[PDB]
């Protein structure tokens, strides 16, 4: 089966291109593989070029997907922009037809596609902590002041885990707060490579 | 971290439907025997594989949105979609934001559904593509 080789792409901004690994581990297996990308909405946008669009994978082996900025330099430089890495993997091997009905699967991976300012002066390995929060009866709000995408994850109010938030950068984002959520809140996120960062404790704005 | 290595049941991915009995259809609505089918996220943090939303894609009926179309034409049957469902008997409607629950094994079933009054036989294939989306 196919893999990709991370779980987000952090697209530098002055980059021509950014690499993507995506993996067969199968040598019984051949694959079509098709990628794109598409905006915040998933609607397919063509600022941003994958090459191969579309490939062969037979058998084991891993190839290098690249992504190229199209942008013409328009995005904001000084917040991340969100974009989503598309990859289909299309089973491409000689079956046989059946007298049966059949139902036909393909598979389409999606990953964040952060395009970055370059020159941003917060490093990203300090925008977690400043996370902020802000409390009502029955809501939590998420406040990111950093230029990054945080993605907001074992967000816990008391002993009441709430759902996870993407919060955007410079910006907010609201969860419910169930009737036994106490004061105490921690949260984690997930970094740059997928991991996830330390608990840290919830700060109320201002 | 690597995303999920994502295999199905045999390795073309392909779910067997048995055969469309049209005479045993009787309402809209109604619903075909259940056909499992699993599909298996490898080779991924936990980290990752409990962070991850899904749905179904495809082309849906003319008179059902929620279900998926057989397509058209000679000898394709009438008057039926392919509904899917998680292992709860709750139906996933195609083409809708991704969805989580709370493992590493996700069980679906498949049945015909029954979107016209008069269902008629003939072949009734459908594609769909099932698309993660990773946290």
């Amino acid at each position: 089966g196919v893999a990709l080789g991370a779980t987000r792409v952090i697209y530098p901004a002055g980059q021509k291109q950014e690499q993507l690994a995506v993996t067969n581990n199968d040598e019984n297996s051949t694959y079509l593989i098709q990628s794109w990308v598409e905006n915040a909405d998933g609607v397919k946008d063509g600022r941003f070029i994958v090459t191969p669009p579309l490939f062969a994978m037979k058998g084991k082996k891993e190839n290098t997907l690249r992504i190229l900025d199209a942008t013409n330099n328009q995005l904001p430089q000084d917040r991340e922009s969100l974009f989503w890495m598309n990859v289909k993997a299309i089973p491409s091997m000689d079956k046989s037809k059946l007298t049966e009905n059949t139902l036909q699967l393909a598979i389409i991976s999606r990953i964040k596609l952060y395009y970055r300012p370059a020159k941003l002066a917060l490093p990203p390995d300090q925008a977690a902590e400043k996370l902020r929060f802000r409390r009502s009866a029955n809501s939590l709000t998420l406040i990111n002041p950093t230029p990054y995408y945080l993605t907001v994850t074992e967000l816990n109010a008391g002993t009441r885990v709430l759902e996870n938030a993407l919060v955007p950068p410079m910006g907010e984002s609201t969860v419910k707060l169930p009737s036994d959520a106490g004061s105490n809140i921690t949260y984690r996120t997930i970094n740059d490579y997928g991991a996830l960062t330390p608990k840290m404790t919830g700060v109320m704005e201002h | 971290a690597e995303t999920c290595r994502i295999e199905a049941g045999d390795k073309q991915m392909t779910v067997n439907m048995g055969q469309i009995s049209s005479n045993r259809f009787h309402a809209v609505g109604e619903d075909s025997a259940p056909v499992p089918f699993v599909i298996h996220l490898r080779e991924c943090s936990t980290v990752v594989s409990e962070r991850v939303g899904v749905a179904f894609h495809g082309v849906a009926d003319g008179k059902n949105p929620d279900v998926l179309s057989v397509g058209e034409g000679p000898g394709i049957a009438t008057n039926i979609g392919v509904a899917l469902f998680d292992d709860e008997g709750n139906l996933v409607p195609i083409n809708r934001p991704p969805a989580n629950w709370k493992s590493t094994s996700l069980h679906f079933i498949a049945k015909y559904r029954a979107t016209g009054r008069r269902v008629t036989g003939g072949i009734a294939n459908a594609q769909a593509w099932f698309s993660l989306t990773y946290q």
